[PDB]
């Protein structure tokens, strides 16, 4: 560990951006669509559709861990705590090479594969008070979830039962015990925000998560089911994370799809209410990629030497 | 703890000018381990230079750093308008990190003396139960300034205040504010209330008083 | 780019305990920032407290055993955020107390000395003041006559009161000099304006005074 005493600010950490767009360009070269568009304007409110044709390699783009080590004339900076608001002064900091193997799975609403939390579940927020600041949960036991090209995805009743709960808990934690929490589904938007899309085997699924948001902080949903099962759907035209503009993949083609993943972590987005009663309604989020990045970076800075 | 004894207290000094401040250490710093900061009256310091020389991303290069034995200084070329203010150095060789006094840059003016006041308290005061005298020193340069108050002739001791203005933006001069208090029974009981004001402006030490009641 | 924001000012019994917040907003984690917290009392220089350097905390020897450091990463609804925990507050614990952060990603950058460091980031400071008093609004004295007048706002708390002349239309000549703590622990200040002799009794002079936290508004007119 590092004797000093430093400030932190993964909501402002420049590691995510420069991760961001290293992800982006790992994509140019392992998803390439057979047709993007993409908006192009004078600011003549007219705005004509820039469209590009290229192959469509069917590949089973498969992510590789990533290591971030600081080259030169620079120096990576890691905070140690169980729980750190990744927005602060960081007491336990200490130097590092390279930051832990991140493996850039680019989804939303569930963050898969991510690192979990050591001590407890942990949710950090540029702003709980602002409705509009996505909220990162942080799961400290992931919960599995196998999704397959077959259309859908399974996941533990149990487990997702009690993380609701070890959020959920967590959430009154931050906006006052004597409040009720709830979960419901996407308040709406695009199809990539409102369902749990992610890519697996180059495939873009989108998975319907209303089993997995609509839960009340009084009832139950497992009568007579053992595991929950999202009923999932691959798209072949989607609107891309990278940039504003759809893109038109070619349809699957291997005999078979799979994925297995550890529900790592949230993107949750509580709903303003306007002060009213508590009973903060909190929903899926995320589509924003670095929120994801950031979920990974939150604890790390880059720093020039002295 | 290391301490730093900075030097001088205050300067006076006009835009364009180059400046001077310097920073005794009580140890060697071997490692050039001083910063420079700078505050403006109601905000938070901003660091200037950190490791003796070096400046920090997006401060003008008229500031600059140097050192030599025990003694470290910041320099200022073509003093600037929003360079007036504090400037404090830190070591932080050892711990914990330790700060100067400080040192206050301000406008240089010719000489102006004071325009000198006295209001006896208010009659809606005195029913209330309390009497404040007041002395007014208006407008002057420089800011060094002695007010004595005196009753019957006597010197007073402990029961009084003063205020002062920050430099006026525009013509640059101080005020000040002189606030004797006492119990409505010892303001009644006296004479004569004088406030007696010294300053370089003022050929001799200047007395405005008054007699209870006129 | 970072903003180190602060939570707001507090007036707090002496004896007792408070909690100040610092919301890191460009702060990506405190693995790579270190937290140092700093004061400052009225008049005074600077003062360090303690911090947090790669999620350990420590404290000054002055400070040692009445203070506690913390901080946590966040993200989406909070930036990370660091707070400082004071126990057993005087007198002489009044003062701005400013979180400030420095990255140590860098083992070479020189804002750093083994722990002991530079602050390249600073919040507006939060006001910690200690005091019995309790919320008090003001009695205002007219202070009558080129010639001088003024008011005397005494005997309030807390801070701060507001005072205009003339509902803002003379503004040329006006000395509002900042408030004095008494003996009685409460505040008072005055206001000034100089104007010329001829116009006095031609011309009105009020003084409007505002203090917001005991709802307080009073409009004194100064007469010759
Ligand atoms: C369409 O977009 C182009 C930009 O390449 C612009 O120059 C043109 O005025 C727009 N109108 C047309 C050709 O539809
Ligand atoms: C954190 O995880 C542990 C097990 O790893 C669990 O027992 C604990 O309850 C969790 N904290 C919560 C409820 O968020
Ligand atoms: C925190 O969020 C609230 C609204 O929820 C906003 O008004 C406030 O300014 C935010 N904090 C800051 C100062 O960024
Ligand atoms: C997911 O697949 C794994 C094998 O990779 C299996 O062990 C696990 O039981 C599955 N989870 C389900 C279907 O709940
Ligand atoms: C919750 O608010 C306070 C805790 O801050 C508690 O004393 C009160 O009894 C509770 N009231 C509600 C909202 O049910
Ligand atoms: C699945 O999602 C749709 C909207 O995406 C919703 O209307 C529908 O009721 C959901 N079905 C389930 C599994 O409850
Ligand atoms: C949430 O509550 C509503 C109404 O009380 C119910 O219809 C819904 O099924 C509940 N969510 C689940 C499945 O737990
Ligand atoms: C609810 O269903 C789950 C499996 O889906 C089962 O493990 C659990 O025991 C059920 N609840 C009870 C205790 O009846
Ligand atoms: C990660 O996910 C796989 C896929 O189900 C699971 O089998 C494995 O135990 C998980 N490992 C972790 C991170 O605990
Ligand atoms: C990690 O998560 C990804 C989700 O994109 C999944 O495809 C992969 O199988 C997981 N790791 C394992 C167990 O292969
Ligand atoms: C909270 O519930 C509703 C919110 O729509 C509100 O009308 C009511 O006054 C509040 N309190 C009650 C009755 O539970
Ligand atoms: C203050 O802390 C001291 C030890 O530092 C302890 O003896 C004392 O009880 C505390 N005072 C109060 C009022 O809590
Ligand atoms: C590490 O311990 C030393 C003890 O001499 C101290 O100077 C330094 O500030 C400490 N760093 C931390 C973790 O704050
Ligand atoms: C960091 O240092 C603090 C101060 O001694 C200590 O309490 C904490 O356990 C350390 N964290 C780790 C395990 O790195």
């Amino acid at each position: 560990l590092e004797n000093v005493t430093e400030n932190f600010n993964m909501w402002k950490n420049n590691m995510v951006e420069q991760m961001h767009e290293d992800i982006i360009s790992l994509w140019d070269q392992s998803l390439k669509p057979c047709v993007k568009l993409t908006p192009l304007c004078v600011g003549a409110g007219s705005c004509n559709t820039s469209v590009i044709t290229q192959a469509c390699p069917k590949v089973s783009f498969e992510p590789i861990p990533i290591h971030y080590c600081a080259p030169a004339g620079f120096a990576i900076l890691k905070c140690n705590d169980k729980k750190f608001n990744g927005t602060g002064p960081c007491t336990n900091v200490s130097t590092v090479q390279c930051t832990h193997g991140i493996r850039p799975v680019v989804s939303t609403q569930l963050l898969l594969n991510g690192s979990l939390a050591e001590e407890e579940i942990v949710i950090r927020s540029e702003n709980f008070t602002n409705n509009a600041k996505t909220i990162i949960v942080q799961l400290n036991e992931s919960v599995v979830i196998n999704c397959t090209g077959a259309g859908h995805c399974n996941l533990s009743k149990t487990q997702w039962e009690n993380t609701l709960e070890q959020i959920a808990i967590k959430l009154k934690e931050q906006f006052g015990n004597n409040k009720t929490i709830i979960f419901n589904p996407s308040s709406g938007g695009d199809p990539e925000i409102v369902t749990h899309s992610f890519n697996c085997g180059g495939e873009f699924f989108y998975c319907n998560s209303t089993q997995l948001f609509t839960w009340n902080d009084t009832r139950k949903l497992n009568n007579t089911g053992r595991n929950i099962t999202l009923p999932c759907r691959i798209k072949q035209i989607i609107n891309m994370w990278q940039e504003v503009g759809k893109a038109m993949y070619a349809p699957p083609i291997r005999g078979q799809i799979r994925c297995s993943s550890n529900i790592t972590g949230l993107l949750l987005t509580r709903d303003g209410g306007k002060d009213t009663n508590g009973t903060e309604i909190f929903r899926p989020g995320g589509g924003d990629m670095r929120d994801n990045w950031r979920s990974e970076l939150y604890k790390y800075k880059v720093v020039k030497i002295e | 703890d290391i301490q730093m004894t900075q030097s001088p207290s205050t300067l006076s000094a006009s835009i364009g000018d180059t400046v001077r401040i310097s920073c005794r250490a009580s140890q060697s710093i071997t490692g050039n381990w001083v910063a420079w900061y700078q505050q403006r009256p109601g905000k938070a310091p901003r660091l200037l230079i950190y490791r003796g020389a070096a400046l920090l991303g997006g401060v003008p290069s008229r500031f600059s750093g140097s050192a030599a034995g025990t003694d470290f200084t910041l320099t200022i070329g073509n003093l600037q308008a929003e360079d007036f203010g504090t400037f404090y150095c830190q070591q932080y060789d050892t711990y914990p990190g330790t700060f100067g006094q400080g040192t206050k840059v301000e406008v240089k003016r010719t000489v102006a003396a004071p325009s000198v006041f006295i209001f006896p308290p208010s009659d809606e005061q005195l029913k209330s139960g309390t009497a404040s005298v007041v002395c007014l020193l208006n407008n002057f340069y420089p800011r060094e300034a002695k007010v004595q108050w005196k009753v019957d002739n006597a010197l007073q001791s402990g029961n009084s205040q003063e205020s002062v203005t920050e430099q006026d933006s525009k013509d640059s001069t101080y005020s000040l504010s002189s606030t004797l208090t006492l119990s409505k029974a010892d303001y009644e009981k006296h004479k004569v209330y004088a406030c007696e004001v010294t300053h370089q402006g003022l050929s001799s030490p200047v007395t405005k008083s008054f007699n209870r009641g006129e | 780019q970072i903003h180190l924001v602060q939570s707001g000012t507090e007036v707090k019994k002496p004896g007792s305990s408070v909690t100040v917040s610092c919301k890191a907003y460009g702060v990506n984690t405190f693995g790579l920032y270190a937290v140092n917290w700093v004061r400052q009392a009225p008049g005074q220089s600077l003062e360090y407290i303690g911090q947090i350097w790669r999620w350990k905390s420590s404290a000054s020897h002055h400070f040692r055993g009445r203070v506690l450091i913390s901080a946590v990463d966040l993200t989406g609804s909070s930036p990370p955020i660091s707070s400082l925990e004071i126990k057993n507050l005087t007198s002489d614990d009044t003062a701005v107390y400013f979180c400030t952060t420095t990255s140590t990603y860098d083992k070479w950058s020189g804002l750093h000395h083994d722990g002991v460091m530079a602050f390249s980031s600073w919040g507006q400071g939060t006001l910690i003041s200690v005091s019995a008093a309790s919320t008090k609004g003001p009695s205002v004295f007219p202070l009558a006559p080129t010639a001088a007048l003024g008011c005397l706002v005494k005997d309030y708390f807390p801070e701060p009161v507001t005072v205009s002349w003339n509902s803002g239309a003379l503004t040329s000549g006006v000395h509002t000099f900042p408030a004095v703590l008494q003996s009685s622990g409460l505040y008072s200040l005055s206001s000034v304006v100089t104007v010329p002799s001829s116009s006095l009794g031609t011309q009105t002079y009020i003084c409007n005074v505002n203090h917001k936290p005991s709802n307080t508004k009073v409009d004194k007119r100064v007469e010759p």
